[PDB]
């Protein structure tokens, strides 16, 4: 294949390859899960020899990663640094909105220049503002979405299929209820789940971005 | 070097007034007797500044354009708080690297059925409270306003007019660069609204001002 080298080379086709293949970076990392009611925000993931997968981004948002590490953390770093700006010349949380586009256009610098390589990276990012709960999901051909449910890895498909059949009564679900349709959603693409190999993350009205503890996450595995 | 008086606020139960007079001078010399010192920003906020009037210029042009993009683009529309925070940041920075804005600023607006007033000066130095002053006006009316305020419950719409021309009429007494013509902006449910110009009435009349008992030699 002539044309699957570089960044900047269309195909007689219209495609570019080397997007496509940064994207399966995404697709064979470990699972991980994101749902929405009317208040929170649940992110789950199978962490399984402790290797992290979230992390908070400022007080009222945070994120769970799939793909090469090294580019998650690199991403988080741009992240904490714009939230925190924004809160030392606002006094107020960076809006949800924003954080999105920034990182988008942050993805799509490196698919258009032959100096740099695509982020091999895809993020669920969860969060509370002013205007409520958001979930989005961002991968490296630069595109970003707004979600009320969705999974990201390995045998992913099968998570999206039992959320596809459930999502449309979470709106009314209380905050037991959404943690629970998470983990079963989780379990499709899946050994069982433990407090050892699976995190559980929230945000909300009234809840700081915070990671459940052991304890905490007895009550729900 | 264009330069703006004395700027008054104070809050009342419902919303905030914010005065000043229609003037700037140069030096000693009253050149434009006409104009509007007071600015909206965006949809909550008014401001206005004691000083040089260039460097108000610049700043409120720099902020309103901060703020009708960022609504524009999808990032909602900034609270006077909001606001006010920005501004602070904007003059620190400038006094850090030598370039001073050289004004004082009052900023006033109405957000969620509570109403801000608040001050910043040229060093950054920053405050709020139930009335906030800039020039002249910080050792003239002060000293009325906070006597005023001393009454509890509140001041109620009317009496805090009625206060804040009292204070107005003084600053034409015994501040040297004024004229008696002044505007009057109103922040309450949710929004401003800037009046019309006015003007005051004064007394010129006392028996103790006349001819024969101020002459120096009788």
């Amino acid at each position: 294949n002539q044309y699957d080298t570089n960044t900047t080379t269309w195909s007689p086709t219209g495609r570019l390859f080397q997007v496509e293949y940064a994207n399966e970076a995404v697709n064979n990392g470990s699972a991980a899960v994101g749902t929405k009611n009317k208040d929170f925000v649940v992110l789950t993931a199978l962490k399984r020899s402790y290797q992290e997968k979230v992390f908070k981004l400022d007080d009222h948002v945070g994120m769970a990663i799939a793909g090469l590490v090294a580019d998650g953390r690199m991403l988080a770093r741009f992240v904490r640094t714009e939230c925190m700006n924004y809160r030392y010349m606002h006094d107020s949380d960076n809006p949800l909105p924003l954080i999105a586009e920034i990182v988008g256009e942050k993805y799509q610098r490196h698919i258009q220049f032959a100096g740099k390589r695509p982020f091999g990276v895809g993020l669920l990012i969860a969060g509370y503002d002013s205007t409520g709960p958001h979930l989005y999901h961002t991968v490296p051909s630069g595109d970003v979405f707004d979600f009320k449910a969705t999974a990201m890895g390995l045998r992913s498909q099968a998570a999206r299929t039992y959320l596809e059949k459930h999502f449309e009564s979470f709106p009314d679900c209380g905050l037991d209820e959404l943690i629970m349709h998470a983990l079963k959603a989780l379990a499709a693409a899946t050994a069982e789940l433990n407090i050892k190999n699976t995190t559980i993350a929230i945000v909300g009205k009234g809840t700081p971005f915070m990671v459940l503890t052991e304890e905490a996450a007895r009550k729900y595995l | 070097m264009a330069s703006g008086g004395s700027v008054i606020g104070v809050k009342y139960n419902g919303g905030v007034l914010l005065a000043c007079d229609t003037l700037l001078s140069y030096g000693s010399l009253a050149k434009w007797p006409n104009i509007p010192r007071m600015k909206l920003v965006g949809a909550y906020t008014v401001m206005c500044a004691t000083g040089d009037y260039a460097d108000f210029q610049e700043m409120t042009t720099m902020i309103e354009n901060h703020v009708n993009r960022q609504q524009m683009y999808g990032g909602g529309a900034l609270t006077p708080n909001e606001v006010f925070c920005y501004l602070q940041r904007h003059v620190y920075h400038k006094r850090s690297q030598f370039e001073p804005c050289l004004c004082r600023f009052v900023v006033a607006g109405c957000h969620g059925g509570e109403p801000f007033l608040g001050g910043v000066d040229d060093v950054g130095t920053r405050w709020t409270d139930d009335c906030v002053a800039a020039g002249y006006g910080a050792y003239v009316a002060l000293p009325l306003l906070r006597q005023a305020l001393e009454k509890p419950g509140g001041l109620t719409r009317e009496e805090a007019i009625r206060v804040i021309k009292d204070c107005l009429r003084v600053l034409f007494y015994r501040e040297c660069r004024a004229i008696n013509k002044f505007q009057i902006a109103d922040a309450t449910s949710d929004m401003v609204s800037i009046g019309e110009p006015f003007e005051v009435e004064t007394n010129w009349e006392y028996d103790g001002f006349c001819f024969e008992k101020t002459a120096i030699i009788r």
